[PDB]
């Protein structure tokens, strides 16, 4: 009754997407040979959103796999889950993009982008009442950035109405892994000003700062890495699959959290998270929850709320709880912080309680920010641009893809007016 | 003969639902199977709100309607799903989504003539329908939105019949959703224009009621919800059971509505109280009186010493006798802090049932041997009103969300139209209060 359709994009993409459809089988039981061994009956109820049956009691991912090199789908495929994925919904090339963004959105990946939307439509005209579209991948990246870019635009005109979601690793502000990555970036950014509903501003950087100083790791794998951002990416959807005090979709969720269509980047978080030492220390409440949700070490973006406002704030509580206790907290947060909310919206805080927390775990929540100081991460990628592109450092690797300047001075006035857009609510 | 219907609208609507129908079956005597044993007949007291099935099986009069499976489903499962008729169980596919645009203009135009359709039937099994309960929230999409278009509806095909309308306001300061002031000054003119009779109440009061009476230090909805059961059981028992001074609910409206457009009374119960702190005290109909007028017992955050008193009726249930109503109503008369409105000098509608409170087991109230509801009109309501026109004119000064509306069909100078009928509204209320 309210499908989601996956989509994989590029390296990053696959590596995420295979960590998240481990995730969410451990919370309905799926076996890695795709069959239901869960003990509650409570676990098959919405189990559609998802999966497609088919015939005895085998269940397949509604997912999506794009690269345009296979190298990194056959690393995923000999993963223990690897078997799960139909074997037609693996789409890719035989020559990668080089991390050059005209190459996966004009001369590459334009010749790919046919096996993909007949893959797309399959799948979606399958579903009942299809909810929307989701999309896992990076910015700084070739196939990822250009492609994943390409198919977004392309399919918000097949589907104008439905959800577009794009969970998007963005560049880390201290040390790059791409060189051309700001040029990438850039590009990128000004196509999903126009065509998404929703991105969540993941990155890296942030990460290893979690893994270090809450969790205490000392060998964090990007495997590690990929298990925080699929924690969120379940938290935002379980009030679709699991009853609840106070159910709240995905389109629930944006018509309570962007005020202007264009201020639609979002920080996402994660809470409880804690070392093997301290969990015996903890107190496991909600106001203990609710202190961590908020604290600026816990987002998974590199912008700091201390640096502006919030316009609007989304926390989804999984668990068992009192509705006046949270009900309580989010009011609480608001009277004593009183310079870091917007003036002119009375109420920032949007709830919702679910009843089903992950499996092991008392409590939960997912946090959803909206914030000026998102402004931060476009203005710093903003200037690096500007730097390289008054000398004209690697254009010949873009122009030579046949790609116009005259779509570069536009990508920064786009970007230049969503900082300015953001600035005037500080 | 003298039936009820019951209309449950949204997550809101659907969940006071199941705590108000868990409270009929018990003080009832019917099973969650719809039977009852007791049959080994002559019993009509049933008749209000079940109609009985040649095979013994007796059937809520009720409608469910939501846009969203999900908290209807758990009413298909759980303990009651034998009791209600499968197709009185309407849902529908995806939410408004906290727009009331979605649930009055796009998707409840998909739903309306299957829950229109149903209401048809139940209508006709009646015959002496006295109206219409509606249950509803005004934050969601669904409760403000659809019951819009729904009571509007309603009044075309039923204009006689009574529609009473018992709702969730939002609360002065906690919230869940930041539309909520958009969705609620929309819904005013269905509540002004097609509502015989409003019953508001907000949750923030009632998480107040039960912290310091029941002594909870943590509730959830389920024991809000049950507070609500027990307001409109008091309601319908003089449509249920016998008593000394029965009150119809056309005889109710009558004595408390002075006119047309003034029709917000307050409901309040008592007594609200552990079990463990029942035993430290009487009960006495004259102590359950005066708590009746306390601020702090309210169920809107409104104080009604900053207003006044038009009319007010006491329902009184169970071991009260006529003769102490009598001393007890002439102690509040004296007391200057409440202050009626010069043009009504007999400010009291007063009724005496003789079936006593039931209790659900496992309950936070008391087992108590009386109890009364009180339903007051006051002008301290407008309070409630102009706290949140502040909201939306703070918000709607700069069009913070008004995309989201206007792109599902509506237009935007109905925003400006609202907002003006509650600013007539409230002057009304002012001014019926200004002594002759
Ligand atoms: N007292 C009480 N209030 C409730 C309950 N469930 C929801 N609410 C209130 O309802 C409002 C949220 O809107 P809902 O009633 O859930 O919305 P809806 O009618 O289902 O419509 P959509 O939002 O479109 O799904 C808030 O004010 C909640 O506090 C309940 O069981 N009891
Ligand atoms: N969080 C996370 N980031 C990754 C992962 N794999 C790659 N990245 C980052 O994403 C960017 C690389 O994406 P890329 O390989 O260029 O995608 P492509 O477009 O398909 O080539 C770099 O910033 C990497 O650090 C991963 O598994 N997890
Ligand atoms: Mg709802």
């Amino acid at each position: 009754m309210r499908e989601i359709v996956h989509l994989q994009a590029g390296q990053c993409g696959n590596q995420i997407g295979a960590k998240f459809w481990e995730v969410i089988s451990d919370e309905h039981g799926i076996d890695p040979t795709g069959t239901y061994h869960g003990d509650s009956d409570l676990q098959l109820e919405r189990i559609n959103v998802y999966y497609n049956e088919a015939t005895g009691g085998k269940y397949v991912p509604r997912a999506v796999l794009v690269d345009l090199e296979p190298g990194t789908m056959d690393s995923v495929r000999s993963g223990p889950f690897g078997q799960i994925f139909r074997p037609d919904n693996f789409v890719f090339g035989q020559s990668g993009a080089g991390n050059n963004w005209a190459k996966g959105h004009y001369t590459e990946g334009a010749e790919l982008v046919d096996s993909v939307l007949d893959v797309v439509r399959k799948e979606a005209e399958s579903c009942d009442c299809l909810q929307g579209f989701q999309l896992t991948h990076s910015l700084g990246g070739g196939t990822g950035s250009g492609m994943g870019t390409l198919l977004i635009s392309k399919i918000r005109e097949e589907y104008p109405d439905r959800i577009m979601n794009t969970f998007s690793v963005v560049p880390s502000p201290k040390v790059s892994d791409t060189v051309v990555e700001p040029y990438n970036a850039t590009l990128s950014v000004h196509q999903l000003v126009e065509n998404t509903d929703e991105t969540y501003c993941i990155d890296n950087e942030a990460l290893y700062d979690i893994c270090f100083r809450t969790l205490k790791l000392t060998t964090p794998t990007y495997g590690d890495l990929n298990h925080l951002v699929s924690a969120t990416m379940s938290g935002v959807t379980t009030c679709l699959r699991f009853p609840g005090q106070l159910n709240a979709d995905l389109r629930k969720l944006a018509v309570n959290m962007v005020p202007f269509p264009r201020l639609h980047f979002f920080m996402p978080g994660f809470a409880p998270l804690t070392s093997r030492g301290s969990q015996q220390y903890r107190a496991l409440t909600v106001p203990e929850l609710t202190q961590q949700m908020f604290d600026a070490k816990n987002m998974m973006a590199a912008c700091d709320p201390r640096h502006g406002r919030y316009l609007t704030v989304a926390a989804v509580f999984r668990g068992r709880m009192s509705m006046k206790e949270v009900d309580e907290q989010m009011l609480n947060v608001q009277n004593k912080n009183s310079s870091y909310f917007v003036e002119w919206i009375p109420n920032n805080v949007k709830t919702a309680v679910c009843d089903i927390p992950p499996r092991g775990l008392k409590m939960s929540a997912t946090f959803i920010g909206n914030s000026t100081a998102i402004q931060e991460l476009f203005k710093r990628i903003s200037e690096q641009f500007t730097a390289m592109f008054r000398r004209k450092a690697f254009l010949h690797w873009y122009t030579g893809e046949g790609m116009d300047e005259m779509e570069f001075t536009e990508a920064e006035s786009n970007m230049n007016d969503l900082v300015s857009e953001y600035q005037q609510y500080q | 003969m003298r039936e009820c219907i019951s209309i449950h609208v949204g997550q809101a609507g659907v969940q006071i639902g199941n705590a108000c129908w868990e409270l009929y079956c018990l003080e009832h005597g019917i099973q969650p199977d719809g039977q009852m044993p007791s049959d080994k007949g002559g019993d009509d007291s049933f008749n209000t709100f079940f109609s009985e099935t040649g095979a013994g099986k007796h059937v809520p009069r009720a409608v469910f309607v939501d846009l969203e499976p999900t908290v209807i489903d758990e009413v298909r499962t759980g303990t009651y799903r034998q009791l209600f008729h499968p197709e009185q169980l309407i849902t529908g596919k995806e939410d408004a989504a906290n727009n009331y645009a979605r649930g009055h203009y796009t998707i409840g135009k998909e739903i309306i003539d299957l829950v229109l359709d149903r209401i048809r039937k139940l209508a006709d099994q009646c015959t002496g329908l006295q109206g219409f309960l509606v249950f509803h929230s005004f934050g969601g999409g669904t409760g403000s939105g659809f019951t819009s278009l729904l009571m509007e509806r309603l009044s075309v095909d039923y204009g006689k019949k009574s529609k009473l309308e018992f709702s969730i306001y939002p609360a002065p300061q906690v919230s869940t959703a930041v539309v909520e002031p958009y969705n609620s000054i929309l819904t005013t003119h269905t509540t002004l224009e097609h509502s015989d009779c409003a019953f508001m109440v907000d949750n923030e009061a009632i998480y107040d009621i039960c912290r310091r009476n029941l002594d909870i230090e943590r509730p959830t909805y389920t024991n809000l919800n049950r507070l609500i059961g027990q307001i409109v059981s008091s309601i319908t028992a003089s449509l249920r059971f016998d008593g000394a001074l029965n009150v119809d609910l056309t005889e109710f409206q009558t004595n408390l509505v002075p006119y047309p457009r003034i029709h917000f009374p307050l409901a309040t119960y008592a007594p609200v109280i552990s079990a463990e702190k029942a035993y430290h005290e009487q009960l006495s109909v004259a102590e359950i009186t005066n708590a009746c007028f306390e601020p702090a017992n309210q169920m809107v955050k409104c104080d009604p010493r900053h207003g006044k008193y038009m009319a007010c009726c006491l329902l009184y249930r169970g071991d009260v006798v006529p003769k102490d109503v009598n001393a007890a109503i002439a102690t509040i008369k004296t007391k200057r802090t409440i202050q009626f409105v010069d043009w009504c000098p007999t400010g009291f509608k007063v009724g005496i049932n003789y079936q006593p409170p039931t209790v659900v087991p496992g309950g936070d109230l008391a087992k108590v041997q009386r109890a009364v509801c009180m339903l007051s009109n006051t002008t301290a309501i407008a309070e409630a009103w102009a706290r949140l026109d502040h909201k939306f004119d703070l918000m709607y000064a700069k069009r913070a969300f008004v995309h989201w509306y206007v792109g599902e069909g509506m237009e935007e100078g109905e925003f400006s139209e609202a907002r003006e009928d509650m600013a007539a509204l409230e002057k009304d209320y002012e001014e019926v209060g200004v002594d002759s």
